[PDB]
């Protein structure tokens, strides 16, 4: 009756038809490491994180978009499940810039966390490093278009949940600037909450901008107040 | 069994190579089109299916996937949801002219084969998508189509029994990634060309959310002559795996360089020189030979002048066989430099999807110009061959794998003049 | 290649654009071919008719698209800067494509990018003081067969020599366009040795088939 | 030092040329490398005697 | 390579060496460093306030 | 037959695709609609 | 006054205690005395995506820019 049988590692779980096998892995709680998955919006591919050897082939694959089988086992810890973790870790950081001091997400990045729990350590690619230009998309929001990874999950935001549709990817190969190619200042609802949206410091809080680093500041439980539903 | 296999004339699959008898439905009827195409189609689809596994079609565009087993997966019960057939016509690999050759001589058996593969697995419509270089010869298509259109026979209820059938042209606008198999797919669908991800196939969402395909101009091509010819009388063209007659085509250094239809296997030194001229200034001159066009690894002399012209061979020869390209170079040029220029054309043209294959063409790039100025060490080119296999696999598409394979073919084989390279650089520096 | 738009009128929406009533038969036949419910497929065609009819296209060309097939603009920004037939920058008449990769560059292109280079004057990549020589080199276009390809508008060159880069350029500068077709005789893309294609006049339907 | 640098911090040329020893920089002297679960206790001799840490 | 007077640095004839990054108030092992930082009407991210306490410096 | 069949494809214009295009207009059948006219009504 | 600095007189200001299991917590809390706010726990709630649904015919989940 709707259900599906998988191995996490040898450990036997039932999935839902039709879900992923990242939904499935979050519930028995692994949680492999991704970047361009985001539970609020829908499935791009387009960080390639979440690779996994899935036994009996000889390519490994996305587990934020497979269509679970029955009977499956699911190798989390195997050697080339580590070894493209290494190698796409690698490739992220290569052209990203030397900005971590200036950064506005030092106790908060995802880059440094996942690059110590899963990356290299000897760096490579010793010349090269372009840049990209940063724009000016509103005043509230400011804006570094150099630590943009690509990742593509402010533009699934704009256009599935606030229906603007200013940001998009203008180029190909290396050149991917992303981003409203008019000079036009991107002003809606909701805009403040890109901030949080983009996993790396690349659009940060304009007046927040350069008075704290998070691991200062205490967090505490409150209630909102000025729209009825909090 | 054949002894390596030759041409026999009138075997060929298609006649009129270039500006023959004339160009019109008349001479498509004169060389065997429109020809009892009816008596085929009103059989059911399974018995097409059946003639084409009875020949045995590899599929070309130098991928593997058999189209037998494609329009296999294409009997699926119809819905609600429409079935779409898409020609696929750009020319990637560069050395290519493949289907340039037959869109500019013979667009009449490409309707016949788009007709005979829009009934064969219950498709509707087909979008034919041609290059945008290709403006003089998609209005060569277009009258084509005006005159299959202005004898009354395609269009609606075609060969006079109640079959509607239309066809479309969508230009290309510049690129190599529109060619692959599902970039293809989001060209067409106005969004910009990028591909999608491969376990949804397009056979079950494809063009908005249909059940489509995607054939290469070679198959509709050869699939009405299998149709109104008998069963296997292609296959007796090499092996049992592969089967039939292909495009052997030297684009590049030859005496002479030009096209020929071939069989399925061939000596190569016959193939080269014995066809087409010869080689620039002989069978000892040239450094290498590159088959395929631009996704494949290289052939050394050593090993070029053994190797027969097999899918299987060059499986055993570690490479991947495509079409029109099957090149040599001489050893006055460079072949990193041949390369780099090939690595430049990859940056150039590639999408911005997948991290890897960006990232990886990007270093390559980078590293080939520090290897033709020739200013690192051979650790550098020991990890260009662990990028090469970092890259390998981990993408999206094959245009990432067909960047990481020239470096494994290069690294293979051609070591010694790297080094002696980076060792004058070491006596020009110092 | 500068692909933010930062105005600079002669741009600057709205520059004043508009087509002919017959290229809006044109728009409606393009977005009658493309089934109802899915529109927005047909902004490639309708983009390539505004570069045809208006060489290079400005922005209020990519606003007008927008506003024909009542989609919002960014996908039209998109699939300009996406795409390469679509020139942003303002060109000339004549468009100068020196197509140079796998064949064409280990033939030799070097010659013919000497010769382009030392008649026109103006470097590769850029633009001319005059307009009908918008020169750049370009990847591969398909036509591979021969020696390195020179395309302008709609057309091919192949076979060349510096004293046919003479007489090409000295004859667009006169206005009298030579053929698309190949040079140095072998009228189509030929084995130019001794005809070691076909030579009988095939028969066809006639002779034995099956099940047909 | 350890070829290990998410232990040891890197040093200077690396770390103002690298991305990844940056990161290793930063993350390592603000947090700290995390270490696994577990009771150990060792013991060397300091010239008084059993120096044991628990 | 002694240690004593905890001084500042300067670019070559330029501003402030300090970008206020915190690591030093997130390193100092009895937290003397104290760091409120504000960015200028320039645009470069700056400080306010960097006091380091005498006494609790165990250098 | 070694002589060149096409020049036919040689006084090809600048607008003779979407002229075809045109040209070729009837004889199509619906392009089947799905519930809405447009991804945003 | 006279640096800029928030001085507190709580002793228990900096207290943390990381539990396992809420039982526990409230057990400790009502043995050693003080009063307690008990917030429920909150997993994400599992949902229904998918890239053919991200592909729709007739459907109106569609990407609309990829
Ligand atoms: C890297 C790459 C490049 C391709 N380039 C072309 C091309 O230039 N033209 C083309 O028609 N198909 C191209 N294709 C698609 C292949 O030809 C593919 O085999 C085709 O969709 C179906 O061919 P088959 O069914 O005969 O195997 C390309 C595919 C890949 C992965
Ligand atoms: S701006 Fe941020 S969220 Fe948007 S694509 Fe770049 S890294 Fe991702
Ligand atoms: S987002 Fe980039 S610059 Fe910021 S902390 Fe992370 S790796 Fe460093
Ligand atoms: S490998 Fe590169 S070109 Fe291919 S789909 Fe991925 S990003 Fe695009
Ligand atoms: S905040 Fe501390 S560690 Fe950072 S630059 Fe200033 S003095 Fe150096
Ligand atoms: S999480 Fe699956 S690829 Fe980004
Ligand atoms: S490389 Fe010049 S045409 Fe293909």
């Amino acid at each position: 009756s709707n259900l599906i049988e998988v191995f996490v590692d040898g450990q036997s779980v039932m999935v839902e038809p039709g879900t992923t096998v990242l939904q499935a892995c979050e519930k028995v709680g692994m949680q492999i490491p991704r970047f361009c998955y985001h539970e609020r919006l829908s499935v791009a591919g387009n960080c390639r994180m979440c690779l996994v050897e899935i036994e009996k082939a000889p390519k490994v694959v996305a587990a934020c978009a497979m269509p679970v089988m029955k009977g499956w086992n699911i190798l989390t810890n195997s050697e080339k499940t580590k070894k493209a973790r290494e190698g796409v870790m690698e490739f992220l950081l290569a052209n990203h810039p030397l900005d971590c001091p200036i950064c506005d997400q030092g106790g908060e990045c995802d880059l440094q966390d996942q690059s110590m729990m899963f990356g290299s350590d000897r760096s490579r690619f010793l010349e090269g490093k372009r840049a990209v230009e940063d724009k000016n998309i509103g005043p509230l929001v400011k804006t570094i278009m150099t630590r943009c990874i690509q990742c593509t999950r402010c533009i699934r935001f704009a256009s599935e949940i606030a229906g603007v549709d200013d940001l998009g990817t203008t180029g190909r190969g290396n050149d991917m600037q992303v981003g409203t190619y008019i000079e036009k200042m991107f002003m809606s609802e909701l805009s403040g909450n890109i901030i949080d949206i983009c996993p790396v410091g690349a659009l940060t809080s304009k007046p927040y901008a350069f008075t704290a680093r998070p691991w200062e500041t205490r967090k505490t439980e409150s209630i909102d107040v000025m729209d009825a539903v909090g | 069994k054949t002894s390596f296999g030759s041409l026999k004339d009138e075997d060929r699959i298609f006649t009129n190579l270039y500006g023959r008898h004339d160009w019109r439905l008349k001479g498509a009827q004169s060389r065997g089109d429109w020809y009892k195409t009816k008596e085929i189609l009103l059989k059911g689809p399974d018995w097409i299916l059946g003639e084409v596994k009875t020949s045995g079609l590899r599929g070309r565009g130098g991928a593997g996937f058999p189209t037998g087993l494609k329009w296999s997966f294409m009997n699926k019960p119809s819905d609600g949801r429409p079935k779409y057939l898409v020609v696929n016509a750009d020319e990637g690999e560069p050395g290519t002219c493949k289907d340039r050759e037959i869109i500019r001589h013979d667009p009449h058996k490409l309707v016949e084969g788009c007709l005979v593969g829009g009934r064969a697995m219950g498709a509707r419509a087909a979008y034919i998508y041609i290059r945008g270089e290709f403006y003089n010869e998609a209005s060569n298509l277009q009258v084509a189509i005006r005159e299959a259109y202005e004898a009354g026979l395609i269009g609606k209820n075609a060969c006079g029994s109640g079959y509607d059938f239309d066809v479309f042209v969508v230009r290309g606008a510049g690129a190599y990634i529109c060619g692959e198999e599902t970039a293809l797919i989001e060209s067409i669908e106005g969004k910009q060309g990028k591909p999608r991800l491969k376990p949804p196939f397009p056979a079950d969402v494809g063009v908005f959310g249909c059940p489509t395909t995607v054939a290469n101009v070679e198959t509709v091509a050869v699939s009405p002559t299998i149709c109104r010819r008998g069963g296997a009388w292609f296959a007796s063209f090499g092996r049992e795996r592969n089967s039939g007659t292909k495009l052997f085509n030297i684009s590049g250094h030859v005496n002479n360089p030009c096209t020929v239809e071939e069989e399925m296997s061939v000596p190569l030194k016959e193939l080269i020189e014995k066809h087409a001229g010869g080689v620039t200034g002989g069978w000892d001159n040239l450094l290498a030979v590159i088959p395929g066009g631009s996704s494949t690894p290289l052939i050394p002399k050593s090993v070029c002048e053994t190797v027969l012209m097999d899918f299987d061979a060059l499986i055993q020869a570690q490479t991947g066989l495509g079409t029109a390209a099957v090149i040599v170079m001489d050893r006055s040029t460079d072949i990193v430099k041949a390369i780099a220029r090939l690595i430049e054309f990859y940056k150039h043209e590639s999408c911005g999807q997948c991290t890897p294959c960006r990232e990886g063409v990007d270093w390559m790039n980078k590293v080939m110009a520090r290897f033709v100025r020739g200013d690192a060490r051979p650790a550098e080119i020991d990890s260009l061959w662990e990028i090469s296999k970092q890259i390998e696999g981990h993408t999206i598409c094959a245009l990432g794998d067909g960047a990481a394979w020239p470096v494994q073919g290069l690294i293979r084989h051609f070591r010694p003049e790297l080094e002696e390279r980076m060792q004058r650089f070491a006596q020009q520096h110092q | 290649a500068l692909f933010v738009h930062r105005d600079t009128p002669k741009n600057n929406p709205e520059t004043p654009f508009d087509f002919t009533p017959e290229n809006y038969k044109r728009i409606e036949a393009i977005v009658k071919n493309y089934p109802e419910g899915h529109k927005a497929a047909a902004v490639l065609p309708v983009l390539d008719l505004a570069q045809r009819q208006n060489g290079w296209l400005p922005i209020s060309a990519m606003n007008k698209v927008a506003e024909i097939l009542q989609v919002p603009p960014m996908r039209v920004y998109e699939v300009a800067t996406f795409y390469t037939m679509y020139n942003r920058k303002p060109v000339g008449k004549y468009h100068i494509q020196v197509c140079t990769t796998t064949p064409c560059m280990l033939r030799n292109s070097d010659s013919i990018l000497e010769a382009i280079q030392k008649k026109l004057g103006i470097k590769v990549g850029e633009t001319t003081p005059d307009k009908l020589f918008t020169l750049i080199e370009v990847e591969c276009l398909g036509a591979c067969v021969n020696a390195p390809m020179v395309q302008i508008n709609d057309n091919y060159y192949e076979d060349l020599t510096p004293k046919d880069i003479e007489e090409i350029i000295d004859e667009l500068k006169a206005g009298k366009i030579p053929k698309p077709g190949p040079r140095s005789g072998r009228f189509s893309c030929e084995p130019a040795g001794g005809l070691t294609s076909l030579t009988e006049p095939p028969k066809g339907p006639g002779f034995g088939v099956q099940a047909g | 030092k350890v070829d290990d640098a998410k232990v040891s911090p890197p040093k200077r040329a690396e770390m103002k040329t690298s991305m990844e020893s940056l990161i290793h920089h930063f993350k390592l002297y603000t947090e700290g490398y995390q270490v696994p679960p577990g009771a150990t206790y060792t013991a060397i001799e300091a010239p008084k005697g059993e120096f044991g840490v628990y | 390579r002694f240690r004593g007077e905890h001084a500042l640095r300067r670019y070559p004839s330029g501003e402030e060496r300090c970008i206020a990054c915190k690591l030093c108030e997130a390193v100092c092992p009895a937290q003397a460093i104290t760091i409120e930082a504000e960015p200028r009407a320039d645009g470069s991210r700056r400080t306010t306030r960097y006091d380091i306490d005498m006494t609790k410096c165990i250098y | 037959n070694t002589t060149y069949k096409n020049l036919q494809h040689h006084d090809y214009s600048t607008y003779t695709f979407l002229d075809l295009n045109l040209d070729l207009s009837k004889f199509r059948m619906p392009q089947p609609s799905s519930g809405r006219e447009s991804p945003r009504h | 006054p006279l640096m800029g600095w928030a001085s507190t007189a709580d002793p228990l200001s900096n207290l943390v205690l990381t539990f396992s299991t809420k039982e526990d917590a409230i057990a400790f809390a009502e043995k050693n005395g003080w009063s307690y706010d008990v917030e429920e726990r909150k997993v994400p709630k599992p949902k229904s995506k998918s890239y053919g649904a991200n592909f729709s015919w007739n459907k109106r989940t569609r990407v609309s820019t990829k």
